[PDB]
RNA sequence: UUUGCUCCACACAAUAUAGAUGGAUACGAAUAAGGCGUCCUUGUGGCGUCGCUGAACCAUAGCAGGCUAGCAACGGUGCACUUGGCGGAAAGGCCUUGGGUGCUUGCUGGCGAAUUGCAAUGUCAUUUUGCGUGGGGAUAAAUCAUUUGUAUACGACUUAGA
RNA sequence: AGAACUGGCGAUGCGGGAUGAACCGAACGUAGAGUUAAGGUGCCGGAAUACACGCUCAUCAGACACCACAAAAGGUGUUAGUUCAUCUAGACAGGAAUGAACUA
RNA sequence: GGCCAGCAUCAGUUUUGGUGGCAGGAUAAAUCCAUAGGAAUGUAGCUUGCCUCGGUAAGUAUUAUAGCCUGUG
């Protein structure tokens, strides 16, 4: 319903989230994905690392610059999973892919906005308890991602500022809540209660 | 077969206090404190009284139930680690070349050195983990004693010393030379 | 499908030598009467020298559960064909009606032994009247006094694609 | 007030199609707030307009309209089928359409 | 079919492509790791290559046949007049 | 010093547990668990709300905090007497969960003229509240 | 190379839309656990309460929203200024001080609407560029040709020349 | 490579099996509406991230006829089952079930 | 009277809801009511032993200060 939907990628299964976003883009909804380094994939870490090495060895024999490109960043790994679910070789597919943005961490434009989640793709709601899963941030580092520590340091700074904002918002909400309760027991409040509001 | 309920009991002595929250276990006793993170098993801890704690699994299979008894053993080891402690004894075994073992300090790291193992000129260094103290027993020839509150720290520290003295390119049945754990017990 | 239990009574075609032949009855679990009559001739041709062309059906009646709102322990004897050989098997099912227990039996055989409907013969279904006669541990655990158990990790179904708060699995 | 909307927002998804062949004469329309075939029965027969802009002004206006209506439901998720006087262009897959409240049975 | 005899490959594949350099001044693509507990100092210097010549020195290498004996070695001379500082630049860490 | 262990507060599947049906012909009505069939099936019976005695999968209902004394396998007549004695309906109606259900139904039953009155009343209350804030 | 170039306010044209039509409404972490409120000896603390979806919350009445009178409050909100602080991951935003001015549907009044003829998006958005107004701002380089050999098949590269 | 009966391809498009002369469905004048076949309904892709009972964790899991492959022989991985013996008169290991041989 | 539309009343084909009256079966089976009998995953009562003055533990006890099962009507 929002003109732009911002999805927090933490705790989401990569494949199920990718299917949801691909349909949203084709239907005409702009999507922004943040914290791609906190994505989850079902299965043990060693299994997924072996799968990526199978992907690594595929390349054009006579020229390596022509073959498949192996992007190591967590945001580009999710982008690969999403491009495969869109007909990206058509003009309709190209237009849909321009409605999507994926970032590691939460960049300054979106750190003061609202983030939503997709229950269909949440790991805590889908995987059976006890099943092993892997985190996309550590998988990317093992295959040659260089900016894991930089994102971690910046995210720590963002949380300090975000926590300070929440403390002031909590204090103001307590003041507002008391006034609404104080404003009760009046004739206007009783009439609103009869109508459901 | 998805047993409805499986239960285990953990006993607590008088001087030991246990605090469990969100599968984080801290045990405080006369000898110190220990902490363990158990957020990988999906169990439920419940307190009966100050001397008894129960841990249970609900609707668990054969593999899940097998880990319930492991939790009890790990928590019990923490309780006795802060009450009696752990003491591991090792003995030096050699045929011809004596083994010289001494504690050295390298940039404030508290290493332990092994010299003249099978006549080797190489120096072997083993780090000493935190909470583990190393002493050389008197009136017993060629014995090293490791003590600490955590059984895993003491056991792994002793195991590192044993593996660092393995013979290569020789018949190990004939060349029975090394440092081996000889006794496992409590400090008290 | 959703099974119903029918009684089917049949006989050989009467002749001048043997007027009024003997009546044979058996209880059949089937989704409808057409299948029930087909199953009747399937088992009768394994027991007596007769077939559909030389016999007739006397009556077919549906049998209802006497107390369909009472929890009962059932013992089931079955004969089934695996990929190599034929085996006999005893299983115990807890339910409120015979048709419900038979439905679980067919699902259990398909899941654990890959046995289809055509490879299963239901020898006998009998209610276990007394406790301590239950000989399977996966049924006895539900017969303890004051049985209570929680339902950890509740998962709630969402009607919308996007949610504006992290969900909780409390129960 | 700040709102003057008298229609229900909608999206043009695609044509009626099999896996490999499409039918431009029928368009599939998604209505916001409708997620059930029973609820989609309310909008059957309602007029639908697609509003777009052009550079050239023809009849004293630079806004053009294509008219249609809802024919029947589609699937189990509240999608409906629609037919327009002139078939919608394929470039409008994902564009917005307006579903009016007339003809009314209230 | 397989080659009749084995032989090492000709050339090094890590120095590809064998194209002309972008600029006549070669880029410095790495600097020594910084140690914050030391005085501020430069990490590189600029100069112009003048030529080569020969020197004679004693060899200090125990265990060698030519230990404590003269050796003849070739050297390269780089003309290095002082450089002039004309500015500073600051860099910020980014996920990119 | 005493040992501190956090205690869970799960709702238990038990005889006498009150459940709320969300799927089926008895959706939105209360019922009581009479007996446990297996890990996923129970026998429920609510006479007050007209819920027939039936065996139902646990995924069709939601457990409630309410619980009343009831012997295992009790018949429909016995359930009615225990249900009325414990005053299950009165306790349910006082909960915030039931009031949220009642409010949701009330808003859906408002006419256009009533919605206009809600806007007017909300504006009047807003004036008083914001005045107190400042 | 005939007064060109750049910034600001609006003036008229042209151009185009992957698709405005009340509001993208900001803790973090856990999920075999948490949020909020409250008290204390400030903790892995005591007590109370909430969930079972945003089906929410905020906004929302007036010629797409006019012209006027009064009452109660000193509040709410828009625009243009102003004070101070914070934000570098792509900061280009957020918060705050002071006055001016407009509106206020918190309450009570008085006038206007028609004829678009029984519906026809019935036109109220933001993209880019061009030509004319006047209020400020700034007065260069590159290439060819020539020359060099640290370069070179030709281009290219590297040097020099008021 | 060579025969028997029938149905096909050749002489044939159309829906399905990604792709294919022969398989599955169905055979064709030009159009509209409705309903289906075989095959399908996470996304590509029209259609339930439907409901229900179980099974499976694989450091080379598996995933649909024709069809684009895997065996003998093994596993105290896990699930269900068969037969025999011990065990309320206290077995097994060092207070409740346990041991052995087999089936898939 | 040419072009494009709106509404009403009908005809042909079709799709999706609300609602009424009947028939059959063990003349549904149950629930419910009456009645006879019985059992335990044994309710009240009683007894026994340790027990922060009443909560447990196991013996008796078949409806009592809970109930349930089976047959028949
Ligand atoms: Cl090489
Ligand atoms: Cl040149
Ligand atoms: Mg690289
Ligand atoms: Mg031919
Ligand atoms: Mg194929
Ligand atoms: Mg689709």
């Amino acid at each position: 319903v929002e003109p732009v939907v911002v999805i927090d990628g933490k705790g989401h299964l990569v494949g199920r989230l990718a299917s949801v976003v691909a349909k949203q883009l084709l239907n005409g909804q702009k999507i922004v994905v943040v914290r791609a380094e906190e994505l989850n994939i079902s299965g043990e870490f060693f299994r997924n690392k072996l799968k990526y090495h199978d992907f690594l060895r595929k390349a054009t024999a006579f020229n390596k610059t022509r073959g498949p490109f192996h992007f190591r960043a967590p945001s580009r790994i999710f982008y690969k999973a999403l491009r495969g679910m869109v007909s990206h070789k058509t003009a309709r597919g190209k237009a849909a892919l321009e409605r999507l943005k994926v970032f590691e961490g939460i960049p300054p434009p979106y750190d003061k906005k609202k983030r939503v989640v997709v229950p269909q793709a949440l790991r805590v709601l889908r995987l059976k308890p006890g099943r092993k899963y892997t985190t996309l941030g550590k998988l990317s580092t093992s295959v040659g991602w260089k900016y894991e520590d930089v994102v971690a340091k910046l995210e720590a700074k963002r949380k300090v500022s975000s926590a300070e904002y929440y403390a002031k918002k909590r204090a103001f909400t307590k003041k507002v809540a008391s006034a609404n309760a104080t404003a009760a027991e009046s004739d206007v409040a009783k009439q609103l209660a009869a109508l459901g509001y | 077969m998805k047993y409805i309920q499986t239960e285990q009991q953990i006993e607590v002595p008088e001087g030991v206090t246990v605090s469990i929250k969100s599968r984080i276990v801290k045990v405080v006793g006369p000898r110190g404190t220990l902490t363990k993170n158990l957020k990988h098993i999906d169990v439920t801890f419940t307190k009966v009284n100050n001397q008894l704690i129960k841990v249970a699994v609900h609707n668990g299979g054969r593999k899940h139930v097998a880990a319930l008894r492991t939790v009890k053993s790990l928590v019990d080891n923490m309780i006795t680690g802060v009450t009696k402690g752990y003491k591991y004894k090792m003995r030096y075994v050699y045929a011809h070349f004596p083994i010289n073992v001494n504690i050295v300090e390298k940039d404030g790291a508290k290493f332990i050195e092994v010299r003249n193992f099978l006549g080797d000129k190489k120096i072997r260094n083993v780090p000493v983990r935190d909470g583990v103290t190393i002493e050389f027993s008197t009136n017993v020839k060629d014995e090293i004693v490791l003590s600490g509150n955590s059984v895993e720290d003491v056991s792994q520290n002793a195991a590192d010393l044993q593996q660092i003295c393995r013979v290569r390119n020789k018949d190990i049945r004939k060349f029975l030379d090394g440092i081996y754990v000889s006794h496992k017990g409590f400090i008290t | 499908a959703h099974f119903k239990e029918y009684q089917v009574i049949g006989r050989r075609l009467p002749t001048e030598s043997v007027p009024e032949p003997k009546l044979f009855r058996m209880r059949i679990f089937a989704s409808n009467e057409v299948i029930a009559k087909s199953r009747y001739w399937y088992f009768l041709q394994k027991l007596h020298k007769v077939k559909k062309a030389s016999g007739e059906i006397v009556s077919i009646n549906q049998i209802n559960e006497a107390h369909p709102t009472k929890v009962k322990n059932f013992g089931v004897w079955v004969r089934y064909d695996s990929r190599s050989g034929t085996h006999n098997m005893y299983k115990e099912i807890r339910d409120v009606s015979r048709v419900a227990a038979v439905e679980t039996l067919y699902q259990d055989m398909a899941a654990r032994h890959r046995a289809r409907f055509r490879s299963i013969h239901i020898l006998k279904v009998a209610e276990i009247e007394k406790t301590a006669d239950v000989k399977r541990q996966y049924v006895k655990q539900f017969l303890t006094k004051d049985l209570k158990f929680p339902l950890p990790h509740r998962v709630q179904k969402s009607t919308k694609t996007f949610s504006y708060k992290r969900p909780s699995t409390f129960y | 007030a700040e709102s003057h909307r008298l229609y229900v927002k909608g999206k043009h998804l695609s044509y009626q199609r099999s896996k490999r062949v499409n039918n431009p004469n029928v368009s599939l329309i998604k209505i916001e707030g409708v997620a059930t075939p029973q609820d989609a029965q309310f909008y059957l027969g309602k007029r639908i307009a697609y509003v777009y802009r052009a550079s050239k002004e023809v009849r004293g206006s630079k806004i053009r309209v294509m008219w249609g209506k809802v024919t029947r439901t589609h699937g189990n998720s509240g999608v409906v089928r629609a037919t327009f006087r002139n078939n919608l262009p394929a470039k409008t897959f994902g564009a917005s359409v307006r579903i009016f409240l007339y003809p009314s049975n209230i | 079919s397989h080659r009749k005899y084995e032989a090492p490959r000709h050339g090094h594949l890590g120095f590809l492509p064998r194209k002309r350099a972008a600029s006549i001044r070669a880029r410095v693509k790495a600097f020594p790791k910084d140690d914050r507990s030391k005085p501020v100092a430069l990490t590189s210097f600029l100069g112009y290559k003048a030529g080569m010549t020969t020197i004679v020195r004693d060899l200090d290498r125990p265990g060698s046949k030519f230990h404590k004996r003269e050796v003849v070695e070739a050297v390269t001379v780089v003309d290095t007049p002082p450089v002039v500082v004309v500015g500073v630049v600051g860099y910020v860490e980014t996920p990119r | 010093t005493d040992s501190i262990v956090k205690a869970s507060n799960w709702r238990l599947v038990e005889v006498g547990r009150v459940v709320l049906i969300k799927k089926g012909q008895s959706a939105g009505k209360l019922a009581a668990i009479v007996e446990i069939i297996d890990q996923k099936k129970v026998l429920i019976d609510g006479p007050k709300a007209g819920v027939p005695r039936q065996a139902i999968n646990l995924g069709q209902v939601v457990l409630t905090p309410l619980t009343f004394a009831l012997p295992r396998g009790a018949r429909t007549a016995t359930v009615s007497k225990k249900w009325a004695a414990a005053a299950v309906c009165e306790k349910w109606a006082a909960s915030s969960w039931a009031k949220k259900i009642a409010q949701r139904e009330r808003r859906a039953a408002l006419t256009d003229f009533e919605r206009f009155q809600v806007m007017v009343l909300r504006k009047q209350k807003r004036y008083t509240v914001k005045k107190a804030l400042a």
